[PDB]
């Protein structure tokens, strides 16, 4: 399932 | 950086003259994803004309399929315009029930 | 049963001036798109493209559309953020885009795993084969990069691709396989066509086959043309199943030299063609 992606 | 579609226009079943079809128009390889497509009977747009949903393929680039039911004749000529920011002007490709 | 693939690809477009950003989650199960979170809604959830996913009960969907909108905000600042680095207008339109996954093989274990980022249709920045760490495409990604290394985001996302992302892609093939290993045979015929003065061309059709993987050659004599044989991408009928041609300009009477060939998962064997006149 998905992931959190972080800030650029 | 910008990138230009790659069209084909297309019977699902092979065309015969009186018998109902679907008309698709198959639009790649375009970049930024907004873009407008239409699909013409001989000259007019098309009203009724559906669009997939979006998708991007592993070189990032985006793809879309848009089709209409038609029913094929001798003599109708159908094309499908897609203007994208890539592009001058709007870019037409017509049927060939031979392709 | 060969490798499987859980990959997840990611659409943030600004359209400033017209509203928020369009936001967009697809996932796919082996090249086969089974969920999807589209923003562009009055109440948007993750939803099910396959109907083998209507299984998972309100909870997962739930905590997935949970996910996905915390997503679609944080890329929102991703955009305002990129600006800054490319020293761009607050006006254009820009987009994001991720595609983050594993591949495992038949065994169930971790073949492999990958995220890769990209602005404005380029490269932006990478997790590399050995997971740990990071290549930036430019000078803006360097930033990014520097900024996921003061941060550990290399193991983060290490457990990730491993740990839940291999578990879940073992739970999705688990309800999806017997749908998934579907196979649709392509049907072919030869159609032929004028040419200018003594040639002709011939055109093999394959038609109605899933899934898209597939190969067409023409023959003369038992060898394959190569040089000038003509022939479309693969393309979709719109019906879930798909179409190519290929064609050849050969000398008028001299069609039944020439043979087509049918290469797809679904046939027992290849399929051999020829031109027939009725």
């Amino acid at each position: 399932y998905t992931v959190k992606y972080p800030n650029l | 950086i910008q990138k230009t579609p790659q069209i084909q226009v297309y019977s699902r079943h092979p065309p015969e003259n009186g018998k109902p079809n679907i008309l698709n128009c198959y639009v790649t390889q375009f970049h930024p994803p907004h873009i407008e497509i239409q699909m013409l009977k001989n000259g007019k747009k098309i009203p009724k004309v559906e669009m997939s949903d979006m998708s991007f393929s592993k070189d990032w680039s985006f793809y879309i399929l848009a089709h209409t039911e038609f029913t094929p004749t001798e003599t109708d000529t159908y094309a499908c315009r897609v203007k994208h920011d890539s592009m001058a002007e709007p870019k037409t490709v017509y049927w060939d029930r031979d392709m | 049963m060969g490798p499987h693939s859980l990959r997840y690809f990611v659409t943030a477009v600004s359209r400033p001036g017209l509203g928020e950003p369009r936001y967009m989650e697809v996932g796919y199960v082996d090249d086969t798109e089974f969920v999807r979170f589209d923003s562009d809604a009055e109440n948007p959830r993750y939803e099910p493209r396959a109907r083998w996913m209507e299984q998972e009960g309100p909870e997962y969907w739930e905590r997935e559309t949970q996910k996905a909108k915390g997503n679609e905000q944080s890329f929102r600042v991703d955009l305002r953020t990129l600006l800054g680095y490319y020293n761009q207008s607050k006006g254009g339109s820009h987009t994001i885009q991720v595609i983050s996954g594993c591949e495992v093989g038949s065994d169930g274990r971790l073949l492999r795993g990958y995220q890769q980022y990209a602005y404005d249709g380029c490269d932006y920045i990478a997790l590399n084969e050995d997971l740990k760490t990071w290549t930036a495409a430019d000078m803006a990604a360097l930033i990014t990069k520097h900024k996921w290394e003061q941060a550990g985001e290399a193991e983060r996302l290490r457990a990730y691709l491993e740990g839940t992302c291999v578990e879940w892609l073992r739970r999705y093939l688990k309800n999806g396989n017997a749908t998934l290993l579907r196979t649709d045979s392509p049907k072919a015929h030869v159609t032929h066509h004028s040419r200018p003065e003594d040639k002709v061309t011939l055109r093999c059709w394959a038609l109605g086959f899933y899934p898209a993987d597939i190969t067409l050659t023409w023959q003369l004599n038992g060898e394959e043309l190569i040089q000038d044989m003509e022939l479309v991408e693969t393309r979709p009928a719109g019906d879930g199943t798909f179409q190519k041609w290929a064609s050849v300009v050969v000398p008028l009477g001299k069609e039944q030299y020439y043979t087509c060939h049918v290469y797809h998962q679904g046939l027992p064997e290849p399929l051999t063609l020829r031109w027939e006149p009725p």
